[PDB]
């Protein structure tokens, strides 16, 4: 009977209600990490040329520990 | 015309189990990919806390750079 | 009752409950976006801090070998 | 002197490091927007 | 005939609600995959960000 098809349609259409809204959330989560993949990218950059300026004020500095 | 009624109802019978049937099978890879989901934000979870954890060591780090370039 | 009005029927059956365990999966799902999408803008910020440091640093760091 | 130069370097190739990262965010969310058609959002 | 031809539309009715749902849930496992790719590269920096500023404060 339908009381059982209405009953299924039901749970789906929920289901559904549901997973519109993850899919909201899984395309912040996308913009976000697009972000972050620029920042930690430009962090590598900028992480890399510091240690070449450390090595430089150390060798210039060579009697500081 | 009952014939034609009759010929009539089982192709629709016939088919709302063919529906049925292929409802099952969309169902299933719908689990399948659900776990799969799962899965990968548990991984990409870990993979989260592992920078968050090098964002904290990278802080207290550069304290340092910063004691010792004051330090001079 | 036939052979195929029972498949009709346990098709069904088993489709709503599958659905029940797709419908326990969306709710995950989602709770898992959320904790993690505050994860990443907490990430972003010390990432935004640390970047800062660094972008500092380098210059005194380039000033003194002068 | 020939240091100022190498500021530009510097600077350059960050607009360049920069310009990498806005094509493929654009590129995303095309597809993004692709997604949002298809559902409804 | 009427119970059989209103019960058959129910019927697809509800697969394409079934289909609609299979696709959000096919198109979540993409989409993840997907950021997957972003967040190991993500990853990937963060750890040469640590280990050259690590280097750049330890001498
Ligand atoms: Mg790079
Ligand atoms: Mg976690």
């Amino acid at each position: 009977s339908n009381r059982r098809l209405q009953q299924t349609q039901a749970q789906v259409d929920e289901v559904v209600d549901i997973m519109r809204v993850n899919v909201d959330k899984v395309l912040e989560r996308d913009q976000k990490l697009s972000e972050l993949d620029d920042r930690a990218d430009a962090l590598q950059a900028g992480a890399s040329q510091f240690e070449t300026s450390a090595a430089k004020l150390k060798r210039k500095y060579w009697w500081k520990n | 015309s009952l014939e034609e009624m009759q010929r009539r109802a089982d192709q629709l019978a016939d088919e709302s189990l063919e529906s049925t049937r292929r409802m099952l099978q969309l169902v299933e890879e719908s689990k399948d990919a659900g776990i799969r989901t799962l899965v990968m934000l548990d991984e990409q979870g870990e993979q989260l806390d592992r920078v968050e954890e090098g964002m904290n060591h990278i802080n207290q780090d550069m304290k340092e750079a910063e004691k010792n370039l004051k330090d001079l | 009752g036939s052979a195929r009005e029972n498949e009709m029927d346990e098709n069904l059956e088993q489709v709503s409950g599958i659905i029940g365990n797709l419908r326990h999966m969306a709710l995950d799902m989602g709770n898992e976006i959320d904790t993690q999408n505050r994860q990443i803008d907490r990430i972003m910020e010390k990432a935004d801090s640390n970047k800062t440091r660094i972008d500092e640093a380098n210059q005194r760091a380039t000033k003194m070998l002068w | 002197k020939k240091e100022e130069e190498r500021q530009e370097a510097l600077r350059q190739a960050e607009e360049e490091r920069k310009a990498k990262y806005a094509k493929m965010e654009a590129e995303r969310e095309v597809m993004r927007q692709g997604i949002r058609d298809k559902y409804g959002i | 005939l009427s119970e059989i031809e209103t019960r058959h539309s129910e019927i697809i009715k509800l697969e394409n609600s079934i289909r609609e749902l299979h696709d959000m849930f096919m198109d979540m496992a993409m989409l993840v995959e997907s950021q997957g790719e972003m967040i190991d590269r993500i990853e990937y920096n963060v750890e040469h960000a640590v280990d050259y500023v690590e280097r750049a404060v330890s001498d």
